[PDB]
């Protein structure tokens, strides 16, 4: 369900942990843009008890850094891939969450998307 | 590093994005180095639920429970609580009133008229002219040719003032290996030296490989010598078709027999006996008597190494004399009107070229006013005067009522002309943010400079915030 | 893009000379030397006339050596010839071209021939 | 001087059978010194061939060079009934000279 | 090496510059003009180290 809404007053980050107090200081940094469009993304792969390819995750330039918010269940969101080509020619970055746990590592992994998806994947039943 | 921040924030009731302030704070990071060009993200797949069916783009909504922005760089001023935390921000790229509440440090800006930066209008390309630019070098009758002398008698061409064109060299007809002693095989036409020795003969392939700094052998004894620090390249190719007879060419000789070694760049081409042994023959030729020269003996069946092949040498070198064999860049095409970066035979400057009246002598190649200034310049191939402006560049003010009565604000572009640049304000080409202004509604022209949000009025009063000129603005009831 | 141009047709008398003009454009005129054939019904070609750019040095041949003179024009890229000793029946149409043969700054034989020519002119 | 003997009286041939052409030397001529001039009836010349038989203006399939050394001919595959243009073929070693001259006719 | 000691290697050819601190090895064709091999590693197309 991609879409594009605004971005209000959000994402404002200490710049240096330094301590200040009562000061008017201001930096030149990195910084989610006010009044900006923010882009709802949704992988939707779910249908009955049968596959019904999604086709969905389109791949993102990485550049500026990123900013990702959500409100998960309670796992929804694990990982991340950073890098070209995302097989063994080009090195590549895995950035998975556990439970508490990080599996954060570089690699040169030919693949690394297999989704064996449930075909009870509606969370209703099971 | 790639440090992570984070604030678990669960006291939204479940609003997409609801209005307020809150400060992150990071917890890790580790180098690791590496270009990135894909963002993506992983899901738990073996579990997916929730995920409604849309068609939404192009500032739309749809539900997603996801949200992802690209972060920019911004100057942003924040305001500290006496705890520490942080309580109130802005940012200086958005709007004038914040401009303004950037350019004196207060969240306050009482009434009057300030100054924020300026809104010089940047160049949109570059254009380079040089001299009708030819008389090139005949690089080709060196090639091209069909006297190739002998490895033992070599030609020296030297070349004079000319262009060196390279083109033909490298990317036309490049049979082998550039096997370049000490240049860039692309950047050949870039960099230029004095002059050109060029010498032209053929030798065993197997021995193609002995032309090299600190190589000797049979043919770099005797024969042709090399300077360890040569720079420059050769240039080899099959030549079977160029010189081979039935029996072969036996003209070719090479130089095997000597008292010494040779001289870097030295010819020795003679006819004399050797004294092998205790022979010293007067014109005996008997016995342990031979002469160095051996000939080739060209064999037209022969494979590779005895076939001809051809090298053509480039002696460079870098001396303390005037430029004489020098290849340029084309020179581009020419604009008017437009805020180029031009560039005429080392007059590198930006603005506006337009035709001038002027009449240079025929000496003459700048321009001044009493300034030390260039003014105008001649085409180096038209012949002509091409007068230069500068750009566009002027400062930016801001007229506001107090920041606690209102929030509106009017623009004013002084020394500049609405009818000009500023009208089309875009982005990548001004450096001011706000390009949201239409820029043809409520414009206005002053002698000191054109407003941007102000409407005209044929009333009289009392000057409130003075522009110049006897405009005086001023906020009013309707 | 060459452009080779050569003036029309003409009529002469013997006892006068005939002059023969060839314009060139398109190349550069330093390094390409300038020839000139003599073509007439019942036969082939000829060498009449061979020049370089760099210098004045001649190549005429030895069947017309000491007889025919050109001027060269590096400015309008100009082969003039003045030719003198007009004989009756000399009427045949002259040919300048592009020499692939002789190079016009150290002249060497080179590998090709005349891959350009120009438009002609009969006299 | 040395001129080349040229024995290709007339092709009376129809187009698009094989066509030789003879440019059999003198007493010496060098492997890369030749030269191959085409003359349509009423055009200026041209170059054809700068060596034995690599191209210099198009020459798709028909103008072909062979031999070595001292002999040399050139052949014609697949001949284009438009052209029946006149072909001369020039030495580099000696000066400049001419072949003696061929004719193609119709053919009917 | 008396003969040769080609246990080292370094690149002679690359595209763009260099970043601070980043390694890029990879055996790659470096198509020297416009003729698009495939892996040919001939003609206008060599070795990057
Ligand atoms: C030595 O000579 C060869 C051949 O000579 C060529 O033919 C003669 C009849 C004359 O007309 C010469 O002036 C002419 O150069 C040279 O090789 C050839 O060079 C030409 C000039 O660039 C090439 O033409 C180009 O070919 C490319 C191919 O992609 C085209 O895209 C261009 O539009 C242009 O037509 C030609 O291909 C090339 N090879 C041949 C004819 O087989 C050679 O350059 C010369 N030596 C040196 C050092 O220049
Ligand atoms: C001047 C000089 O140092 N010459 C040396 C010589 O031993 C060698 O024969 C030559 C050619 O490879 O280049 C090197
Ligand atoms: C789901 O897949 C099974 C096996 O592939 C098939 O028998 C069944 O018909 C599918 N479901 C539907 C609704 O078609
Ligand atoms: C990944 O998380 C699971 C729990 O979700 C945990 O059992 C496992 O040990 C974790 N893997 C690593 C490598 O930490
Ligand atoms: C839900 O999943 C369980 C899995 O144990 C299955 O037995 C059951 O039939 C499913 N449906 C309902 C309505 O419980
Ligand atoms: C990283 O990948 C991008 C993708 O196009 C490329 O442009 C860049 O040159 C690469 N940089 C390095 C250091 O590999
Ligand atoms: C988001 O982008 C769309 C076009 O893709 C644009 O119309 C809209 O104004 C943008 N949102 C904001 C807040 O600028
Ligand atoms: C700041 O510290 C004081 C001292 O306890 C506390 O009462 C107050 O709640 C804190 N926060 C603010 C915003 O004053
Ligand atoms: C320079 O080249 C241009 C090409 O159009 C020509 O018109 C001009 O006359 C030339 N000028 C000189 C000085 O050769
Ligand atoms: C500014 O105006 C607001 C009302 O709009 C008022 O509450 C506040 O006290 C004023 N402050 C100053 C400094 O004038
Ligand atoms: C400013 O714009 C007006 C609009 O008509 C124009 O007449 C005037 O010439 C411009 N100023 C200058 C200095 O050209
Ligand atoms: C205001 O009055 C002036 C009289 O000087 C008149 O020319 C103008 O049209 C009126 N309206 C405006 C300026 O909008």
């Amino acid at each position: 369900t991609q879409s594009y809404t605004n971005s209000f007053t959000r994402g404002v980050y200490y710049p240096d942990k330094v301590f200040r107090s009562s000061v008017l200081h201001s930096t030149q940094d990195l910084f989610l843009p006010f009044f900006s469009n923010v882009t709802w993304f949704h992988a939707i792969h779910v249908s009955g008890t049968n596959g019904t390819k999604r086709f969905d995750n389109p791949v993102l330039p990485f550049n500026d850094g990123v900013y990702f918010a959500s409100t998960e269940k309670s796992n929804i969101i694990r990982g991340w891939i950073f890098g070209t080509t995302l097989d063994s020619k080009t090195q590549s970055l895995l950035i998975v969450n556990n439970a508490t746990n990080v599996v954060i590592k570089v690699c040169e992994f030919q693949f690394c998307n297999d989704p064996f998806l449930d075909v009870y994947y509606h969370e209703n039943n099971k | 590093y790639f440090k992570i921040y984070s604030k678990h924030t669960p006291v939204n009731l479940g609003r997409d994005l609801p209005q307020g302030f809150s400060a992150l704070e990071p917890l890790v990071d580790l180098p690791i180095g590496i270009n990135i060009t894909r963002f993506q993200t992983l899901l738990a797949l073996h579990r997916s639920y929730l995920t409604p069916g849309d068609s939404s783009s192009s500032w739309t909504a749809g539900a997603a429970a996801y949200y992802v922005g690209y972060l920019q760089p911004r100057t942003f001023l924040l305001k500290y609580n006496e705890n520490g935390t942080i309580t109130d921000a802005v940012d200086c790229a958005l709007d004038p009133l914040s401009e303004t509440k950037c350019t004196l440090k207060s969240f306050t800006v009482e009434k009057g008229i300030y100054q924020t930066s300026n809104f010089r209008v940047q160049p949109t390309e570059s254009i380079v002219r040089f001299p009708n630019i030819t008389n090139l070098c005949p690089f080709h009758e060196v090639f091209n040719a069909t006297r190739f002398a002998s490895v033992y008698a070599w030609n020296r061409k030297r070349i004079s003032n000319c262009v060196a064109d390279y083109s033909v060299l490298y990317n036309f007809a490049p049979f082998f290996a550039f096997k370049c002693y000490g240049v860039s095989p692309t950047k050949l036409n870039d960099l230029c030296f004095t002059n050109v020795y060029a010498d032209s003969f053929v030798i065993r392939g197997n021995e193609v490989s002995q032309i090299a700094p600190g190589q000797t052998g049979n043919i770099a004894d005797y024969n042709y010598k090399l300077p360890d620090d040569f720079t420059g390249c050769v240039i080899a190719w099959n030549s079977n078709k160029l010189d081979s007879k039935v029996s072969g060419n036996y003209n070719y000789l090479y130089r095997l027999f000597r008292k010494s070694k040779l001289k870097p760049f030295e010819r020795d081409i003679s006819t004399e006996i050797y004294q092998a042994g205790n022979k010293p023959c007067n014109g005996v030729a008997g016995f342990n008597c031979y002469f160095p020269l051996q000939s080739y003996g060209f064999r037209p069946t022969y494979g590779v190494g005895h076939q001809p092949y051809r090298v053509v040498v480039l002696s460079f070198e870098l001396l303390h004399a005037p430029a004489t064999v020098c290849g340029p860049k084309k020179s581009t095409n020419l604009v008017k009107n437009k805020c180029v970066n031009f560039n005429f035979n080392g007059l590198t400057g930006t603005g506006v070229l337009t035709e001038s009246n002027k009449k240079f002598l025929p000496f003459q190649q700048f321009g001044r006013d009493i300034a030390d200034t260039t003014d105008a310049v001649r085409d180096p191939q038209t012949l002509e005067i091409l007068d230069i402006t500068p750009c566009s560049f002027g400062g930016v003010s801001v007229i506001t009522p107090g920041t606690n009565t209102s929030n509106q604000v009017a623009v004013l572009y002084q020394g500049v002309n609405c009818t000009e640049v500023p009208v089309a304000i875009h982005a990548d080409q001004l450096t001011p943010t706000w390009r949201v202004y239409s820029t043809g509604s409520n414009v206005f022209q002053t002698r000191a400079g054109c407003l941007i949000g102000a409407e005209y009025v044929n009333n009289s009063y009392e000057c409130d915030i003075p522009i110049g000129a006897g405009i005086c603005a001023s906020y009013q009831t309707q | 893009q060459v452009q080779l141009v050569q003036s029309g047709a003409e009529v002469k008398k013997p006892g006068a000379s005939v002059k023969v003009s060839c314009k060139a454009s398109g190349y550069p005129f330093t390094s390409y030397g300038i020839s000139w054939v003599r073509q007439a019904p019942g036969q082939g070609l000829e060498w009449m006339g061979w020049i370089s750019t760099y210098n004045g040095n001649t190549n005429y041949a030895q069947k017309f050596q000491g007889r025919v003179t050109m001027t060269t024009d590096t400015s309008t890229t100009t082969g003039y010839m003045e030719l003198r000793r007009l004989r009756s029946d000399d009427t045949a149409v002259y040919y300048c071209a592009r020499d692939y043969t002789r190079g016009a700054w150290f002249g060497e034989s080179l590998i090709g021939g005349f891959d350009n020519w120009g438009q002609g002119t009969l006299v | 001087e040395i001129v080349l003997t040229q024995s290709p009286g007339t092709l009376s041939l129809s187009p698009g059978e094989r066509a030789t052409l003879s440019c059999r030397a003198s007493q010496t001529v060098s492997s890369t010194s030749l030269a191959w001039y085409q003359q349509k009836p009423g055009q200026a010349p041209r170059l054809l061939i700068y060596g034995a038989s690599s191209r210099a203006t198009g020459i798709p399939d028909r103008f072909s060079g062979s031999g070595s050394g001292t002999d040399f001919t050139l052949t014609i595959s697949r001949l284009e009934p438009e052209d029946f243009a006149v072909y001369y073929c020039q030495q580099h070693d000696t000066s400049l000279t001419f072949g003696g001259g061929t004719k193609v006719e119709i053919k009917r």
